[PDB]
């Protein structure tokens, strides 16, 4: 048995196969095009792709249950850290020809891979770029609906609060899976998100701080909105 | 008033109207790298002219460098990010680019980004311990060039102790007898410097030569030129090979690790206590070169650069698989650590 369907979410789907248990996959949108060593299927002529979690930290939130995702089809969204392009492939065929990604992972080394896949995949900008510094892309990107940062950097905070100042449209959301010792590597985890989650809703109004646990430690992808 | 997307540089009125605009005449993927940085480009300049020319003295833009090398440059300059310029350019690129304005974003997205990327290539970590090999060789002609310069003029070498302040003198005049005091000023030289050179042309005891001066300048072209180069090859690739090595003590005791390893591989196989002494056996372990560590008292070294090889050591397994930038939190973590060292 091998069984597709959709789920809570625009653009998101569930399958159920042999071993009866279930795992996410979304509308892959290249067929045959497949990143990060892929498990996809098909179904009546679809190409689904496996968003295996341990690989994504968002097939973590989803998979743990996430409540308001703001990544729906035809929106544009800034993303903090596009690497490989993993855990970030799926958010462009959830996205749909109609949204658009501005990507910005800033180790030339790994971006450099991502860059075939936006030859068919022309559905994302691989802007070699620094986040931290955000003024220098002043001219690859535009006003998106999403910030999306998930960076290694122990300032997430002020980093997601500025990218946002500069290319967020008001009413627009933002997602910041969020490192615990990343932030502080003396600070106790749950006294950290206390931290994260005030400093970062001074200028946002907070919807949801979702735990990670057991798919990362103190992992916690916050979801920001911009009134 | 100043921002700049895919099509060129705009200029914007305090209203948020379109006051002048000007496409970019190279490759977009060429100016951008230098006005996104901060530098200003001939159509900067063009438009910061024709600008003033309407009746304009005040002038914003969105990187920092580029309105404090605009002021440098004459033009008073105040640098607000976002400025109501992009803030006019992002909120509508369709307005001004036309229906496929983001396809736009694209082709120039990508352009820039191969530019900025290296092609990938089996060894580079060995291009990099060679133009660092090099950097030591370089290092012996410009100790060379001293007594050099000298023989005719012994008096410079005190005055200019910075080796490229220096190497303009020669490069530049050669003979004692070449000093203008209107040539004195250009060049950088301060009052006392006018004079403190003055007294070169007509001061001190030196054998004058015509054919030595031409021999001489022909040294310091050469001694320029594979110097930059090797300095900034090694730092523009040491971003291909070792990143978070790099972010981490600087692109040269980096590339002087990898060197001094033999590769990258070598390194990445080294534990913190191989890496704490890599470099020396008076010498004794190139890493205690480190800013924190020579500033502390021997006492304490040993326990931070105990901590600098344990994060080195991280940043170049990574650095040797995926090299993902996560130095960050390494510096972090590290400045963390040595704060309970005191």
């Amino acid at each position: 048995m091998v069984e597709v369907k959709k789920h809570k979410f625009p653009g998101v789907y569930v399958v159920i196969d042999d071993d009866g248990s279930e795992k996410i996959a979304t509308k892959n949108l290249v067929p045959g095009q497949r990143v990060y060593g892929e498990r996809v299927i098909k179904w009546e002529g679809e190409e689904y792709r496996i968003w295996n979690p341990h690989r994504s930290k968002l097939g973590a939130a989803i998979v743990n249950g996430l409540k308001n995702f703001p990544i729906k089809p035809g929106k544009s969204v800034l993303y903090l850290g596009i690497a490989s392009g993993t855990t970030a492939s799926h958010v462009s065929d959830i996205v749909g020809w109609e949204g658009k990604i501005y990507g910005i992972e800033f180790s030339p080394r790994v971006l450099r891979e991502l860059v075939p896949i936006v030859e068919e995949r022309r559905n994302i900008i691989p802007i070699l770029g620094d986040a931290t510094k955000p003024e220098e892309y002043r001219a690859l990107v535009t006003k998106v609906d999403v910030i999306f940062e998930d960076v290694a950097q122990p300032t997430q905070a002020k980093i997601l609060i500025d990218n946002a100042k500069a290319y967020l449209k008001r009413g627009g959301y933002g997602m910041i899976a969020v490192k615990s010792r990343s932030i502080d590597v003396t600070k106790e985890p749950e006294q950290v998100f206390k931290e994260v989650e005030r400093e970062l809703s001074e200028y946002f109004e907070v919807i949801e701080r979702l735990n990670l646990e057991p798919y990362e430690k103190d992992h916690a992808l916050f979801v920001v909105r911009k009134p | 008033f100043i921002s700049e997307n895919v099509r060129g540089i705009y200029a914007f009125d305090e209203n948020g109207n379109l006051i002048e605009k000007r496409y970019f005449t190279d490759k977009p993927e060429k100016v951008l790298d230098q006005l996104l940085k901060g530098e200003i480009t001939k159509d900067l300049e063009e438009l910061l002219n024709s600008l003033k020319e309407k009746g304009y003295d005040e002038f914003v833009f969105e990187h920092p460098e580029l309105s404090r090398r605009a002021k440098e440059l004459g033009f008073s300059a105040t640098t607000e990010f976002p400025n109501i310029a992009g803030e006019r350019l992002r909120s509508n690129p369709e307005e001004f680019l036309g229906e496929n304005w983001f396809e736009e974003y694209y082709k120039v997205g990508v352009a820039l980004t191969r530019m900025r990327i290296q092609e990938q290539s089996g060894a580079r970590d060995k291009m990099v311990i060679q133009a660092i090999e090099a950097l030591d060789d370089i290092n012996l002609l410009v100790a060379r060039l001293r007594e050099w310069y000298s023989l005719h003029f012994p008096e410079l070498d005190e005055l200019l102790p910075k080796h490229p302040q220096y190497v303009a003198f020669v490069k530049t005049v050669g003979h004692r007898d070449n000093i203008n005091e209107e040539v004195l000023r250009e060049l950088g030289l301060s009052e006392e410097k006018i004079k403190k050179i003055l007294e070169a042309k007509e001061k001190t005891m030196g054998a004058w030569m015509d054919q030595t001066d031409i021999e001489v300048v022909r040294q310091l072209a050469e001694e320029i030129q594979l110097r930059k180069k090797l300095e900034d090859y090694i730092d523009r690739a040491m971003d291909d090979v070792a990143p978070n090595l790099k972010a981490l003590v600087g692109a040269k005791l980096a590339a002087r690790l990898i060197s001094l390893a033999g590769g990258l591989r070598e390194l990445a196989m080294m534990p913190s206590s191989t890496i704490q002494v890599l470099g020396a056996e008076p010498k004794h372990g190139v890493i205690y070169q480190y800013p924190a560590i020579n500033r502390s008292p021997w006492w304490q070294r040993g326990k931070i650069a105990r901590a600098l090889a344990g994060k080195l050591a991280i940043a170049a397994r990574v650095d040797y698989f995926s090299g993902e930038y996560i130095a960050e939190e390494l510096k972090k973590e590290l400045e963390a650590r040595i704060r309970e060292i005191k």
